[PDB]
């Protein structure tokens, strides 16, 4: 199950 | 930017036997751009029925795809994969070889 | 005996198209698990191997819902990218990332990865230690430090060391009996005369898993890695893999080159001969 966090870059 | 050109691969799921159905693969690789066309050709002529695996890519960043089709293998029947890509000036032609 | 779980992300801008399409695929080892793509009519994460069906729909709707916010969080990424490189609204651009964990035989994380490309190129990359980065020029310093700001690399850190581990084993367990089972190759020699003078001594792999695999030829017991022309492995459509090798041989010379195959499902690895 995924990363839930993604930031921008 | 960086833009890199595709490999191709025309070959059979299995090993090719005249008159007994099989599946015919195109694999497409090492290229960049994602954007691709890609036909499997039957005697110079667009399958239509055509399934293509999920858009994945390499640890060099570079995408592949395989496309696929059923096809029963004969004699006489040529068969094809003709890909287009932005690194390409006009589409290229890889012939299905039995024996690659 | 040793494994890996890695998610794959790609967004692609199309100025005059809409907003960049994003997709996400999911392997465990060398098997497609998961799925998602917004330019599907009804974007959800969806399943793509039958252990990962068995999970229920609550696990169906986070997976979808971090995949619809990660398609804005990279429409965002690429709007700044573009400015951090000065360049126009006008052309598409490409950005990429993957993550996961790799585990040994025990279960036990042997490393975690993050890394990021844009427009095919290294751009920032955590490094192994799971607490500090790798930028690859002044733009991605920027990220650099606005991640160290925000301590993302924490965030990460739990994430690869705890779930990600948790997860891995979860689905190898789930689906012990395809992705714990390895494979073997079909191996076989076929001979292409060429001229008069030589033929090609061609050494194949076919219906194996997992995609690792070495093949080579020798000759008179040295390796003919210059000589040998060796077809990227390439998928079958049923899990598995093949791929040949090929040298090129004098006629008559044909018994002085061997193959020589190595893969996991192999109780020995095997010496092949050309037999007329």
């Amino acid at each position: 199950r995924e990363f839930s966090k993604e930031p921008e870059l | 930017m960086i833009q890199r050109t595709p490999k191709i691969q025309v070959y059979s799921r299995h090993p090719a036997e005249n008159g007994k159905s099989n599946f015919l693969n195109c694999y497409v690789s090492g290229f960049h751009p994602s954007d691709i066309e890609v036909d499997l050709l039957k005697n110079g002529e667009r399958i239509e029925k055509v399934e293509h695996s999920d858009l994945s890519f390499s640890k060099d960043w570079s995408f592949y795809l395989l496309y696929y089709t059923e096809f029963t293998p004969t004699e006489k029947d040529e068969y094809a994969c003709r890909v287009n890509h932005v690194t390409l000036s006009q589409p290229k032609i890889v012939k299905w070889d039995r024996d690659m | 005996g040793s494994h890996s779980m890695r998610y794959f992300h790609t967004s692609v801008s199309r100025p005059g198209r809409g907003e960049p399409r994003f997709i996400t695929v999911g392997y465990v080892d060398d098997t497609l698990f998961v799925r998602f793509d917004s330019d599907a009519t009804s974007p959800r994460k969806e399943p793509r191997a039958p252990w990962i069906e068995q999970e229920g729909p609550e696990y169906w709707d986070r997976e979808t819902q971090i995949s619809k916010t990660n398609t804005q969080t990279y429409r965002e990424s690429l709007r700044n990218l573009r400015g951090y490189y000065n360049q126009s609204e006008a052309g598409s651009h490409t950005l990429q990332s993957m993550y996961g964990c790799d585990v040994g035989p025990d279960g036990r994380l042997l490393r975690g990865h993050n890394q990021y490309a844009y427009d095919g190129k290294d751009y920032i990359a955590l490094n192994e230690d799971l607490r500090s980065w790798t930028a690859a020029d002044t733009a991605a310093q920027i990220t650099q430090r606005k991640w160290e700001a925000a301590r993302v690399a924490e965030q990460l850190r739990a994430y690869l060391e705890g779930e990600c581990v948790e997860w891995l084993r979860r689905y190898l367990e789930n689906g012990k009996e395809t992705l714990q089972r390895a494979d073997p190759p079909k191996t076989h020699v076929t001979h292409h005369p060429i001229s008069d003078h030589e033929a090609t001594l061609r050494c194949w792999a076919l219906g194996f898993y997992p995609a690792e695999i070495t093949l080579t030829w020798q000759r008179d017991g040295e390796d003919q890695t210059q000589d040998t022309e060796l077809v990227e492995t390439r998928p079958a459509g049923d899990r598995t893999f093949q791929k040949w090798a090929a040298v090129v041989v004098p006629s008559g010379e044909e018994q002085r080159y061997t193959c020589h195959v190595q893969h996991e499902g192999l109780p020995k690895p095997l010496t092949l001969r050309w037999e007329p």
